[PDB]
RNA sequence: CUCAUAAAGUGCGUCGUAGUCCGGAUUGGAGUCUGCAACUCGACUCCAUGAAGUCGGAAUCGCUAGUAAUCGUGGAUCAGAAU
């Protein structure tokens, strides 16, 4: 489908007109990390059932609760505290969730803007800035109890600013100045 | 139930219900009642699913959220950035005095604080 | 230790004129020499330039502006700032 | 200013005779002036309590 | 002619202690005005937020029949800020 041309495709026009190189290093495969939003301090024991209970839906398999190390510090931390509870994996999956993320549904919220600030400034890894109301195909508009918001982020090894983002402006829209 | 930015207004009237909502309050509350025919005298328990629903969409349509409070800062940040002592106001960081506030005044402030 | 009672200073020139702006609205951008006079309501909107000693400088005249000089908002001496001047 | 205080120019404009307006004599306050003083009603007040008016006492209760 | 609506009463409804449109503080935004001005000192309120309480530590104050408690209005002083 529409995701397989980059990688063969669009990607050698993306370093010919402005780079004069070889044809690696710009872009691989490798995991991709996807976080989940603190969930400490909102309340008590509980949210972790409505959690990986909708982070199963998007995605297969569920999160593994896992601790830190033991080993006090200049902090308040006891010993044996679930906290972290992060899972990513891949192979061949991270790639149809790059379609189905952006295209539809968006523009389809209710209040979408369309401008974005200079997110990074000499880094590879962007940023992001999504509220708590969204409205997604794959999710049911009536039964969903506690609207989730979760960011969105993405792993790139670049050297420059430009050069750069010029390939996320090739199927992820709007992006204004 | 569900309605815009996060909100939980449980056990209450349909009413005031709206009335805890940052950008709807007692005004907006009996016209998007009134507009939706919804009774201002039943308990969001007691609203059925189909009067919630028609409840969210009429709602949505506003500002709310972050978005606005950005704006705020934008605006707070825009009159900062120049020569207006509102913006120098809203620091208070600046000299309050008549001598001067950059060096030797420890005599009113006291001991060094950390930047 | 300011003072004004019911005496305000408003130079009957730079007062004249900002009231005959009045007549429907406000007027462009005005210049004035004696900035001794004091900023009040019938100024607000209006853009009054007040004189440096070299030039007139455009001052917005606001709300909170009013009580104060025109002479506050005209800086006499200029100082390049010696610095990224940000902020 | 003293290019609006054209009153003083016993010669109107374009307009009769009839364009002389009045004008304060001590602060030139078109306002609220007082033809048989010519003077403000801020200025009427201030002389009379200077005791500067002839004739003019402060009204009591 | 206006300030004036007199407040309460009278008739009807709500409620019985759940922080629930009950209680309205506080705070954010918008905005009129008296005033030559109201940032520190204003009145009022649109818009939103909406706490402390369910009769509150040691102590202490006014009152006995249309009286207590409670609500609203007028006037003297006064150009004008009179809880």
């Amino acid at each position: 489908k529409l995701h397989d041309y980059y990688k063969d495709e669009v990607v050698k026009k993306l370093m010919t007109e402005f780079n004069y190189n070889s044809v690696m290093q710009v872009p691989r495969v490798e995991k991709i990390t996807l976080n989940m939003g603190v969930g400490e301090a909102i309340a008590d024991k509980k949210l972790l059932d409505n959690a990986a209970a909708d982070l199963a839906a998007i995605s297969g398999q569920k999160p593994l609760i896992t601790k830190a190390r033991k080993s006090v510090a200049g902090f308040k931390i006891r010993q044996g505290y679930p906290i972290g509870c992060k899972v990513t994996l891949r192979g061949e999956r991270m790639w149809e969730f790059f379609e189905r993320l952006i295209t539809i549904a968006v523009p389809r919220i209710r209040d979408f803007r369309g401008l974005s600030a200079k997110s990074f400034d000499g880094r590879g890894n962007y940023s992001m800035g999504v509220r708590e109301q969204i409205i997604f195909p794959e999710i049911d508009y009536d039964k969903v109890d506690r609207v989730r918001g979760l960011d969105i982020t993405i792993t790139t090894t670049a050297k420059s600013d430009e050069e750069g983002r010029a390939l996320l402006a090739a199927f992820d829209f709007p992006f204004r100045k | 139930a569900r309605i815009a930015g996060i909100n939980i207004p449980d056990h209450k009237h349909a009413v005031i219900a709206l009335t805890s909502i940052y950008g709807v309050g007692k005004t907006r509350s009996k016209a998007i009642l009134a507009a939706a025919g919804i009774a201002e005298d039943v308990k969001i328990s007691e609203l059925s699913e189909g009067q919630i629903d028609t409840l969210r969409d009429e709602v949505a349509k506003f500002v709310v959220e972050g978005d606005l409070r950005r704006e705020i800062s934008m605006s707070i940040k825009r009159l900062m950035d120049l020569g207006c002592y509102r913006g120098l106001r809203h620091r208070r960081g600046l000299p309050v005095r008549g001598q001067r506030t950059k060096t030797n005044a420890r005599t009113r402030k006291g001991p060094r604080k950390p930047i | 230790p300011r003072s004004l009672k019911k005496g305000p200073f408003i130079d009957l020139h730079l007062l004249k004129k900002v009231e005959k702006a009045v007549e429907s609205g406000d007027k462009k951008p005005l210049r004035t020499w004696s900035r001794r006079s004091t900023i009040f309501p019938n100024m607000i909107g209006l853009t009054i330039a007040v004189h440096n000693g070299r030039q007139h400088v455009p001052v917005f005249v606001t709300d909170e502006m009013v009580g104060h000089k025109l002479g506050e908002f005209a800086p006499t001496r200029t100082y390049r700032g010696h610095a990224a001047d940000k902020k | 200013r003293w290019n609006a205080v054209l009153k003083l120019q016993t010669l109107p404009r374009d307009s009769s005779p009839s364009r002389q307006r009045n004008r304060c004599r001590q602060t030139g306050r078109p306002h609220g002036f007082l033809r048989k003083f010519g003077l403000s009603r801020i200025k009427v007040r201030e002389a009379a309590m200077r005791g500067e008016i002839p004739g003019l006492k402060k009204a009591s209760w």
